[PDB]
């Protein structure tokens, strides 16, 4: 959705989102914009049980994106710095090996991510939340706990799949007037 | 067919239209000998491996540039639009991105064609579905203090090839719906690189070239960097012969006389 | 300076460091003969006649790409960074676009300077304020239809050149703060084309080459592509003589003596 | 002004932009968007008398770019065609030689528009009205009578001044909400 304004969530369904995710390799070219200091942008992970969950994330702490992939046995917590909390669009570009990614931003640089525990190939089920998720804080992640605001845009999943962000939920609110 | 093909070789210049129903490519599987570049073609292979640097650098600087290719695809008209024009004795000159990995089609890959005083360009991206059909290379650090604006990154490493690796292909004539086109082609291939999030042999392109070699003076009884060399079949009295015409792509048309 | 200059051609390897304190370039005011592209310098004017056709259907195709050149200006620094990899023998590669017409300031030139294993970039727009420094040109006819969704243009006419107007330099040596370095360089220059609104000699922008020349062989008492071609002094007695050694670029250095 | 909704007009006052039009070259580079079928974005041009008036213009006569350079002399009438009647962004350029200069539209192609009459260099004096005119019937031209919307964007005149709508201008209204 496009120009939230609040806790909006966003979940899907389409069992070709819920695929391209999980594997060996993962892609995300999310325009967004924001006047916030935290936030998520992208949650797909199985129900969180003691906290290795596979999880995977887009987060915007403190004017810090986060790509936060997880294997459970080896957490990540790539990060770039600058004048993200205030401003104007962002281009990202969370690229994935199994092990390996980048998190390229604008044009800052590929500020590499090296951060594996020990294996690979663990993503699984669960539904991709983007823009944030009902309710977060009980979910055993609890750091995206608010800044679930921004003005969303082109979301081309896995350099293929070009996503639209309302045609293909079932949740969310509050389309337009950001 | 192989009946015309070689009869084609020899003094077969079209004679009668030498068409034989086809769906190949016949190439020469004789003494080619794989010269390895006659200087003639040294600006081709030049012209070659460049165009495969300025596609080099700019994957391996900013890495969104690779999901974004066909919102960009005003600048890649304009490479393939100069490839084609390397040289004065060109076909085709051809880009083809390749399928983004592990998935199918080849995402846009374009043509020109040279007909005189003319370019067409095409998209078959549509026919070449999946894609129909590392290397000796040497880190150049990429350093940016200038007091630029532009970007704001102090250093990173790319990789670079250079004009002697331009590969070769054993010359060849295709075949048109069918029917044998006479021109004896040569392809001059290329490629780009990429960057892998570790490394960077990802080999995604390839630009590539086609020569016209009908022109070229073939020399059967002497010694150079050509294509047939000292392929002369003298039933020698005493091995003096003469390469006598100023013949164009034909084996085997000396005189070995010479008394 | 002269006094160390022409004693830097005879034998001037670095005798003592050949520093006089300078702002201008010696050139070289003798039989530099313009010799006319040695075959060893093709490499080079053919990659740098090729950036100056990727950049010469792309501003006339699309002439709104002459009013956006500062946002897209991390294109335009993947060419510098190509242009200084066409030879293992380069000083730097350099692109400026000339002021907007009628205008003052140069508009955003660059420039790569090989150290070895390395090329900086700088951005030299704020120094070269006002610029502080039509050809044979052969039409391709740009064609379109091949099923593209991309454009909806099904015909226009561009300009191109070629690979055999590349200019040269005679050889010079600058001085950096004063302090001449020894090097012996020379320049290969080249030249876009836009679209003037009727025809298309506007000459906006120019790429340049810096290659290292003392590494080649200079041959006084011989006959070639030189560049001190048949300069020997031979007092003679009846004109025989030896060029004797594997010589950089030294000038009348050869043993007329051969009795 | 960004987003017009009315017959929101623009005039401008720095002897800057009143010369840069003046003379023997013009350029534009007007990043517009409307919904109507008519209207106005500039219409710089001394007190229209007897129709020569060396008026220079840039219209939208339905879904039709009409870049109307005149001399006296000769008018001109250069023309595009497309859905610019509704829907986005579109990217201007109107170049000019004196008497000869491009439409160039986003990626129609040039539509060259050779239209002099006699002479060259009559760019005469009157302020630099953009986005419309606050009344433009009365005025010799009467062809953009309406239509006067959008919501106008990036305006680098003479491929160097980069100018800001609304930092320099001395009226107009609403610069939000469209």
């Amino acid at each position: 959705i496009p120009q939230f304004i609040g806790r909006s969530y966003l979940t899907y369904d389409n069992p070709d989102i819920l695929k391209r995710v999980s594997g060996s390799r993962s892609n995300v070219f999310m325009r967004f914009k924001t006047t916030a200091k935290d936030g998520l942008l992208l949650w797909r992970g199985d129900s969180p049980m003691r906290p290795n969950s596979d999880f995977i994330s887009l987060g915007l702490r403190d004017g810090a994106l986060v790509f936060s992939y997880n294997l459970g046995s080896g957490v990540a917590s790539i990060m770039v710095n600058g004048s993200f909390n205030d401003g104007r669009w962002h281009r990202v570009k969370a690229v994935r090996d199994g092990q390996s990614g980048k998190i390229t931003v604008d044009d800052y640089g590929a500020r590499t991510g090296k951060s594996p525990g020990m294996m690979r190939q663990l993503n699984i089920n669960g539904a991709l939340y983007v823009g944030g998720m009902k309710e977060i804080a009980l979910h055993t992640n609890r750091q995206y706990m608010r800044g679930l605001v921004g003005c969303i845009s082109h979301f081309t999943l896995s350099t293929d799949y070009h996503i639209s962000l309302v045609e293909d939920a079932v949740d969310g609110k509050n389309i337009n007037t950001c | 067919g192989a009946e015309a093909a070689l009869a084609y070789l020899y003094s077969g210049d079209a004679q009668q239209l030498s068409q034989v129903n086809c769906s190949e490519r016949y190439e020469a599987r004789g003494a080619g000998a794989m010269p390895g570049l006659p200087p003639s073609l040294q600006g081709a292979a030049g012209t070659l491996a460049q165009a495969a640097n300025f596609l080099n650098m700019l994957l391996q600087a900013n890495d969104i540039r690779e999901s974004s290719v066909e919102e960009d695809v005003e600048w890649y008209q304009a490479l393939v639009r100069s490839v084609a024009e390397g040289d004065p004795r060109v076909y085709r000159a051809l880009l083809t991105f390749n399928p983004p990995p592990g998935a199918s089609h080849l995402q846009l890959a374009l043509q020109a064609t040279r007909t005189g005083e003319e370019t067409i360009l095409q998209d078959l991206s549509g026919n070449w579905v999946q894609e129909e059909n590392p290397a000796l290379k040497k880190r150049v650090l990429t350093n940016d203090l200038g007091s630029l604006g532009s970007p704001k990154w102090p250093q990173a490493d790319g990789y670079v090839g250079d004009t002697q690796q331009v590969r070769l292909s054993p010359p060849f004539l295709e075949c048109q719906e069918g029917r044998l086109r006479p021109g004896w082609l040569i392809t001059l291939s290329a490629t780009f690189y990429g960057l892998k999030p570790d490394l960077s042999p990802e080999v995604r392109g390839q630009v590539q070239m086609d020569v016209d070699l009908q022109s070229v003076d073939i020399n059967q009884c002497a010694s150079g960097p050509g294509w047939y060399s000292n392929t002369h079949l003298c039933d020698l009295n005493s091995t003096q012969c003469v390469p006598l015409e100023s013949q164009g792509f034909v084996l085997g048309r000396y005189l070995c006389r010479c008394r």
